[PDB]
RNA sequence: CAGUCGCGUAAGCGGGGCAUAGGAUCACAAGAUACAAAAAGGAAAGAUCUUGGAUUUUUGGAAAAGCUACGCUAGGGAUAACAGGCUAAUUUGCGCAAGAGUGUACAAAAUGAGUGCGCGGUUUGGCACCUCGAUGUCGGCUUGACUAAUCCUCAUGGAUG
RNA sequence: CGAAAAUUUAACGGAUCUAAAUAAUAUACCGAAACCUUGUCCAUAUGUAACAUUAGUAAUAAUAUUAAUGUUAUUUGAUGGGGUAGCAGAACGUUGAGUGAAUCUUAGAUUUUUUUUUUAUAACUAAAUAUAGAUGAUAACUCAAGUGAGAAUGGU
RNA sequence: UUAUCGGUGAGUAUGUAGACUCGGAAUGACAAAGAUGAAUCUUGAAUAAUCAGACAUAGAAUGAUAAGGUUGUAUGUCAAAAGGGAAACAGCCCAGAACAAGAGUUAAGGUUCCAAAAUUAUUAUUAAGUGAAAUAAAGAAAGUUUUUAUA
RNA sequence: AGACAACACUGACUAGGAUAGCUGGUUUUCUGCGAAACCUAUAAUAGUAGGCAAUUUAAGUAACAUCUUAGUAGGUACAGA
RNA sequence: AUAAGCAGCUCAAGCAAUAAGAAAGCGAGAGCGUACCUUUUGCAUAAUGGGUCACCAAGUUAAUUUUAGAUGCGAGCGAAU
């Protein structure tokens, strides 16, 4: 191609500390929603879904945090900050063993 | 800059570290001697007279 | 309780399915408040939304009168005295010193009924050539 | 729903086919309708309903062959004659890895099948962002500048061969 | 190390860096016309009060009120604010016309300028130069258009 | 007579998949009730422009698993969107510009100097300026560190 | 020799009578809303028509959007033989 | 007269009134900013157009057929005596 956009393969060490800020934001709002409801005796179907298959920032890998399963990459893994509004979009679990 | 308000940004100086550290709690008079030539206006203890009152020790003399 | 929501991000890049949750919310533009009950219709609705907005549990709701009463910042300053001003609908205020306290507002037809000096006034302060101050007070 | 027929003890079923692959209007023609009838009585020519003949097959439905290098005008440059741009199938462009084999002996002095991993932008191509000096896209002359994968000159390792 | 191309270092932007590199973390700070706060402008509302105009209705020999329009303020501490094609609303300006046998002008009407002020495609203040009594200029409302030009290889 | 050739029967044996799907998501779709919401919907009357789109991410067809190629689908941006970041930048990452003021609060992104903000803390690796905002490959080797074994 | 017939000749000059789905241009300000490059038909694909649908402002709304809860249609990713 | 500005904008030293009062203008120096229009998916584009300025220069009129608003009359209206 000709057109050139400078996307760089690897997050420096500030984008990170903000991908870890924004996993542990998320992290927030499931947990507040999740005790607001459960003083309640309530449930949604979508709050223990995510509880379920879902990891916290403290229990995912960095590799998991930093870079997201692509099948046309050498080694099936690709930067997370190539994904259409990563800042904005959850993405924390890739197919197993990849 | 395009604008005052970014000119006013890239052109900034922050204020003096002594007036940074804010009290918490109540309020304190703090010694910032500055670092700036004294006027005519501040007599030394030698010029004022005997009959004067406000010949106190130095401010250092008072922390 | 309540939730008390505040969009954080905005959702200009995010699908339209995303803007009908910001909608049904009430998060018009950024950085807005707003109280939901909680409950599971809502908690739902922040599901959809978690990575925009910030959730947390408050006691009571809190009015449009208070929440922007917050932010409010103190004045700064008070108005001790004031100078005679002329209200079109209400009359002529007198002047006033809010530090030994009286706004007195006289309004009619004619200049005496205003409480300002007129001609006729300055006519009788003219005739007055007896007053003299004490000997001791000149 | 009305009309009136078939089958069935009855309930009931029947407005073709187990489902999915057959075009109007106009004109023209054959029946019915009793609407109007250019003075009037009739009629002609019209109107409604039913139906027929269509590679109406460019099947929402023209009776229809070419040339212009002498071409004209209005335009677009959906790349068309060029160059630049992207790609690298191919190449008369190369490198590296591995080593079947040749070398009387002995893989790597030399040589190197069919292959793998690559660089590069010269040949023949692909694309079409882009209208412009072209179909041998190139030759000669003048004048260069640069590259190094070296024909000559300079230094040098290997070579039972 | 493999790693070779033709203007020039030539895809760290550059200086430079032994971290100011790399990997796993933590905190503060900076950071947009975004957000907040204090004001402003504009659009659309919602009630109230007051001012003006017009037109009615009452009172008055010893002013009050109703409706429309314009306007300011204020209540809800009201809501809203990019934009091509395109659609819609509201205005200004230019030329001519009616009211006009009107108003104003040597105590300076009018002067392509300069200047001042006002939320201002506009008018206004003052100054300087010249000298007009109407074949001069003109508010307000209204009427009709040969009415608004950095763009047509436009024309003079 | 064959661990030869083909064929048949058996296998709860191994693999293969656009026109195999017994199993089977998420997503999206339809409709009901309740709730929330910025009127965003329908109708009546009046009445437009547009009909080569481009790129990005995912997943395909096509090409040669080439193209800033061609062609569907999902989502967004540009088109018609300024501002901050990506050195410069239609399409990417943030964020939707009515006008001002503020060491105000933040996003993306950054904080030695150019250039606003850390020469800020902790633990390791690298010695090649590797690298530091666009990863050249297979491969080689007493480079070096750690781990697991080991004399 | 498609040669010449008075600037012009693959049929001159002059006067009278055109069209152009093509190109270019279309002039003051403020305010509100705000697209599409898709489908169908077309001797049509540089056009046009009808839709979808932008705008104006009236009448309606059990309107429309989103979520929650229960239900329904349908066989992709995956997995399997 | 040491400098690589679509000549504007943000910051701004200094100069500038013989005199009481009164600073328009020019501006060193620092930063930001790749003309306009047309046509296009997209133009600083090395795509189209323009040497400058002034003037001329483009949705108008007629008939006809509609709609909205306002207003006259009203089961009549308009026209005309
Ligand atoms: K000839
Ligand atoms: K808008
Ligand atoms: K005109
Ligand atoms: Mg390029
Ligand atoms: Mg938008
Ligand atoms: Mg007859
Ligand atoms: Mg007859
Ligand atoms: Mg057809
Ligand atoms: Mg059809
Ligand atoms: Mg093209
Ligand atoms: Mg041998
Ligand atoms: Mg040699
Ligand atoms: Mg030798
Ligand atoms: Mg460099
Ligand atoms: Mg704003
Ligand atoms: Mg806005
Ligand atoms: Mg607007
Ligand atoms: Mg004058
Ligand atoms: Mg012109
Ligand atoms: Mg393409
Ligand atoms: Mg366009
Ligand atoms: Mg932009
Ligand atoms: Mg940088
Ligand atoms: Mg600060
Ligand atoms: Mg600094
Ligand atoms: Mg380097
Ligand atoms: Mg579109
Ligand atoms: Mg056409
Ligand atoms: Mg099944
Ligand atoms: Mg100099
Ligand atoms: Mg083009
Ligand atoms: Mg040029
Ligand atoms: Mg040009
Ligand atoms: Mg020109
Ligand atoms: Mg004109």
């Amino acid at each position: 191609g000709g057109l050139l956009w400078k996307i760089p393969w690897r997050m420096s060490k500030f984008q990170k500390l903000r991908q870890r800020r924004r996993l542990r934001a998320v992290d927030n709002v499931v947990a507040t929603i999740e005790n607001a409801l459960a003083k309640k005796g309530e449930t949604v179907k979508a709050v223990e879904r995510w509880r379920a298959e879902m990891p916290t920032e403290a229990e995912m890998l960095p590799k998991d945090k930093y870079t997201i399963f692509d099948r046309k990459e050498k080694r099936y893994r690709k930067g997370i900050h190539k994904l259409p509004k990563w800042t904005r979009v959850s993405q924390r679990v890739n197919p197993p063993g990849y | 800059q395009s604008t005052a308000n970014r000119t006013k940004r890239m052109l900034n100086i922050p204020p003096h570290e002594s007036f940074l550290n804010v009290p918490v709690e109540g309020d304190r008079i703090i010694f910032n001697p500055p670092s700036s030539e004294a006027s005519v206006y501040h007599t030394p203890f030698k010029f004022l007279p005997r009959s004067d009152p406000r010949r106190r020790a130095n401010i250092y003399k008072l922390f | 309780s309540f939730f008390r929501i505040t969009l954080h991000r905005s959702a200009i890049g995010l699908p339209k399915r995303t803007h009908g949750v910001l909608a049904a919310l009430g998060l018009r533009r950024r950085n807005q408040t707003v109280f939901h009950p909680v409950e599971p219709q809502f908690a739902g609705m922040l599901m959809k939304v978690k990575e925009l907005v910030r959730v947390e549990e408050v006691p009571h709701r809190l009015t449009k009168r208070e929440l922007k009463d917050e932010r409010k910042p103190d004045a700064g300053f008070v108005v001790e005295k004031q100078v005679r001003r002329f209200i079109p609908g209400v009359g002529v205020q007198d002047e006033v010193d809010f530090s030994k306290v009286g706004a007195v507002v006289r309004d009619g037809k004619r200049a005496g009924d205003l409480g300002v000096r007129t001609r006729s006034d300055w006519e009788v302060i003219g005739k007055m050539k007896s007053v003299l101050p004490k000997v001791k007070a000149l």
